[PDB]
């Protein structure tokens, strides 16, 4: 399911090494290393992000997300 | 066109600079303030060219008075000289599509390149010095050079004059620290880093620049200009962009009320994991 | 062979781990973990990419890739 | 907690491969290498990164950091 | 010897995942893990890469370049 | 010892596996792997360098370097 679409409000590297990333007002977590670079690079230059996951609830993991320039 | 570029006194050189700016481009609506802008060159045949006459290398005196530059006039390289005595325009070997009628053409086997340039004269531009001596210097080596190929001194004496004329043109801040040394006191202008990377950027800050729209800052690579004043005080004029594109199509980025050359923020975040990456040797 | 050639529309990363990018209207997935930022930084700055696989029907994946300065 | 909030003001990589942020006039250090880029990456774009600890000292380690835009 | 100096024409991930860059009109490629990122980047930027290598004919392969600002 | 101080002249990778960068007309080397995209990245971006080392030696290695956007 396309769990958020919308730029990321914010990033964020955890203590466990996953990384958070906060989408249209929902904060997902992801423990694919390759995907930090690629979230912060989504977030700096404004890329609209869709997590797509099983499950999407707030505080919920992810490894699937698309990128768009828009 | 012809202009004279009169390295008399500050005031004639600026003046000059700031005629065949005027002539050659127009203002971007949004980086100009009074008559000072960063402007874009004119749109203009490729081969068209403007000659400049070197002038006042002795302050005011019809003295030294033999040389004029070909400027391609849409990307404001020197596509070489003239010794209007002898009415023989030496050519660089990339620039053979500029033809200067009246005169005898002696095509170079030298290309126009600092690369080049920088390899004949055996002299780096960074911290290459230039002074109203060495500019005399650099005229008569211009004056006596004869030949398809360029020399050492000949190449010498072009690449401080590309810096004064051209680049100066280009760049405000070259503009500005190069004419110190034509003040009576004759002080030594020395080209920094930073200077030359300008230089080295003139393609990429004019790709990026049109789209300025009051961001609170400009990255270009190496290049950064923290609000509109630094953009003024460096450039003048740059590359009508409508070797202003690398790659890709994207002129800019907005990043935290930045406006990115998109290239360099492509750059450096084309990374991935750092664990991975040290560790996949 | 050369299947694809033109700007990424959309690049997507994978519960897989593999890595999708849309471009000339087909999507393409590669397994090869260098090409994830390689191929979102060619994305931000509208780099034209030639996609080189066995297939290029929508759906295909790649394992090579150039970066054209188109 | 929240230890430091602000623009990274130097970044610095040192000899034992940790890497080193100051944030609003406090040193921290974290031994995640992942974070090397990201926070280089922050550092250039001028990001508000919040330094996450359960130790605030100025220079104390650190391996939790939000990073926002403005 | 210092095969080409110049900018990256194309760059092209391979299938045998080593990395090619054009340069001066020739195909260099590498197998260094490390240099692929920094190749694209000096792609993106346009900086002069020489080329070293102790066969300079298109399809040799280097393990060491030279990325300047020119 | 804050053995140089400046934007990176140039930056090379070379066969034996060393990434030397030149800051203030003096060249060093870093093996450090973590180094090359954080240099390369300085260098593209005009970053200035400290290199730091207890061996403030030319052509020496280093591990230690700060990074200023300026
Ligand atoms: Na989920
Ligand atoms: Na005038
Ligand atoms: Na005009
Ligand atoms: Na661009
Ligand atoms: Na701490």
């Amino acid at each position: 399911a396309d769990c958020a679409k919308g730029k990321i409000e914010f990033s964020k590297y955890n203590e466990d090494d996953t990384f958070t990333v906060k989408v249209d007002g929902k904060e997902y977590w992801t423990s694919r290393w390759n995907l930090q670079p690629l979230l912060q690079s989504a977030q700096l230059t404004g890329m609209t992000v869709t997590i797509k996951s099983s499950t999407c609830e707030s505080g919920s993991g992810f490894a699937e997300v698309q990128f768009n320039n828009d | 066109r012809e202009f004279t570029i009169d390295f008399s006194t500050q005031q004639s050189y600026v003046s000059s600079l700031n005629s065949i700016r005027t002539e050659i481009s127009t203002p971007l609506e949004h980086i100009s303030q009074g008559t000072t802008s960063v402007s874009v060159i004119n749109h203009t045949p490729p081969g068209s060219y403007f000659a400049v006459d070197i002038r006042g290398l002795d302050v005011y005196q019809a003295r030294f008075d033999h040389l004029r530059l070909i400027i391609e006039q849409n990307n404001l390289y020197v596509a070489g000289f003239v010794n209007t005595a002898t009415n023989t325009f030496y050519r660089f070997s990339d620039f053979t599509h500029i033809s200067v009628p009246g005169v005898t053409t002696v095509s170079m086997t030298t290309d126009s390149s600092y690369t080049t340039l920088q390899r004949v004269a055996a002299l780096e531009r960074s911290g290459m010095q230039i002074s109203r001596h060495s500019l005399v210097s650099s005229y008569l080596a211009l004056m006596e050079f004869s030949g398809n190929t360029m020399t050492r001194d000949a190449s010498r004496a072009v690449l401080r004059f590309v810096t004064v004329t051209a680049e100066a043109l280009r760049f405000r801040q070259i503009q500005r620290e190069f004419r110190q040394a034509l003040s009576e006191t004759a002080p030594v202008y020395t080209m920094t880093p930073g200077d030359v990377d300008l230089t080295l950027n003139w393609g990429r800050i004019s790709n990026v620049l049109p789209e300025y729209r009051g961001e609170d800052g400009v990255r270009v690579g190496r290049i950064s200009f923290n609000n509109i004043s630094a953009i003024l005080g460096t450039v003048a004029v740059i590359l009508n962009c409508h070797e202003c594109q690398i790659t890709g199509d994207r002129p800019v980025i907005k990043i935290n009320n930045t406006l990115w050359e998109s290239n360099t923020a492509a750059a450096f975040l084309n990374r991935k994991s750092q664990f991975l990456y040290t560790t996949g040797k």
